[PDB]
């Protein structure tokens, strides 16, 4: 698949990694009683019943891994260096997949990470992921390099589309790029000043920044999904079976409720073993920095849950039957009230 | 065309015998097949709407 | 005349899931296809106790 032209820049934008600024404690563990993180049973629905169900669920009380994106460095009206967390090097085992809590803090007053004394209203931002079968290091020894075909889930268009592609990422050799000099971390970015016009959003802004660090080769697919903009908390999930990689989301079926339904299957058949968060930095001017909501990643495992299906079929309440002894009791009677 | 009758059915691979009735929707529409607490099929969203 | 009248029996509960499968996940996976077997064992003994 033709995924557009290669970047023609001789250098990448310099990336400043300062993890201290991203070491925040904003815990939002899975609350199963509020049905957080639940992927709806896939081939069917139920109405007005309480039953146990076996499937891939996050654990009750799991804090997950918090990630937060920030504004880059600036001087007045001229954005400079990107500002990121050490995320690209933090490679996790995929296991059975994961769910992501996105935009939970939206509408709250938060912090601009790059400037701790500066407050701003928190806005939802979508996570970017890099997933694959094999990992290792880059030319200078830093980790986070993926080999062969890598699945990249890269939101773009200032949060209006999700772009999913499976391709070989060939590190570019220019300045601050992964096969070049003075490399730290790759990162994606968009520049609101030119990319997020009220009308014409740049649907390739994040793709184009990704392309500055890597050449995309042998892409087997590139798919896009549309996202209507809002500030609503949503869940995203990813799993993998013999049929491919399954992408789940709450926004196309249960927007306000949060249950996740499958929206896509990707033809990715090698086993995903590793994943990482692609750090993203927004090249805002100094005078227009926003607070971006943190997202939380929680791992899935084959658990039995007690699921309370409402008349309209949504799961609003659940019990993690292995959480504690009290939970085991509720599950054995298949009821929330014993 | 056969509401109220006992019919054999095969709905997207799901089969058995039963009687269909026109009624108020419950469950998630997108999931097509509505099951009860004993895992019987108890409702269905048809492609005719 | 001596007489003994039994009024109780020893009360016993069983961790049915452990009894049957000993912590093995493959077994537990197959055990699930027998329905809520262990719930029945536990409830019957709970009532008996």
């Amino acid at each position: 698949v033709d995924v557009g032209p290669d970047s023609v820049k001789s250098a990448c934008i310099e990336v400043d990694i300062q993890q201290t600024f991203f070491d925040k404690t904003w815990p939002r563990p899975i609350d199963v009683s509020k049905a957080d993180g639940i992927i709806y049973p896939q081939g069917r629905t139920y109405s007005n019943i309480t039953i146990t169900y076996q499937g891939l669920f996050p654990y009750q009380g799991d804090h997950g891994d918090m990630y937060v994106y920030s504004a880059g460095h600036a001087t007045g009206t001229t954005p400079q260096k990107l500002f990121v967390a050490n995320y690209s090097q933090d490679v996790k085992q995929f296991a059975n997949g994961f769910v992501v809590r996105i935009g939970a803090a939206a509408n709250s007053t938060g912090t601009v990470i790059i400037s701790p004394s500066t407050s701003a209203t928190i806005r939802k931002i979508y996570p970017a992921f890099m997933l694959g079968s094999s990992v290792g290091n880059f030319s200078d020894g830093k980790m986070g390099r993926f080999f062969n075909h890598t699945l990249v889930l890269l939101p773009d268009g200032c949060g209006t589309l999700l772009r999913a592609f499976y391709c070989i990422l060939e590190p570019r050799s220019g300045n601050h790029c992964p096969a070049g000099n003075s490399y730290t971390s790759f990162a994606t970015y968009h520049t609101p000043a030119t990319d997020c016009s009220d009308g014409n959003y740049n649907r390739n802004a994040s793709l184009n920044s990704f392309k500055e660090y890597f050449n995309l080769r042998n892409c087997t697919f590139m798919y896009t999904y549309n996202i209507t903009e809002d500030e609503i908390l949503e869940w995203f999930g990813i799993t993998q079976t013999a049929q491919g990689v399954h992408l789940f989301s709450s926004r196309y079926v249960d927007l306000y409720g949060g249950n996740m339904f499958q929206f896509a299957t990707l033809p990715v058949y090698d086993t995903i073993k590793y994943y990482s968060i692609i750090p993203h930095s927004i090249r805002s001017i100094q005078s227009d920095r926003k607070a971006w909501a943190a997202f939380y990643v929680y791992k899935l495992q084959p658990l039995t849950f007690l699921l309370d299906f409402s008349v309209d079929g949504y799961i609003r309440r659940a019990i993690d039957c292995g959480f504690n002894d009290l939970s085991q009791l509720h599950c054995s009677y298949e009821s929330f009230d014993v | 065309s056969q509401l109220g009758n006992c019919v054999e059915y095969s709905l997207y691979g799901v089969s058995g015998r039963g009687v269909f009735q026109n009624c108020t929707a419950v469950g998630v529409r997108q999931q097509r097949f509505v099951y009860d607490a004993y895992q019987n099929l108890v409702g269905y969203y048809s492609d005719d709407g | 005349t001596q007489e003994y009248i039994q009024t109780t029996i020893q009360k016993v509960t069983v961790d049915c899931k452990q009894y049957v499968c000993n912590g093995f996940q493959k077994c537990e996976q197959l055990l699930r296809e027998y329905g809520q077997f262990c719930s029945k064992i536990n409830q019957a003994l709970h009532g008996a106790n």
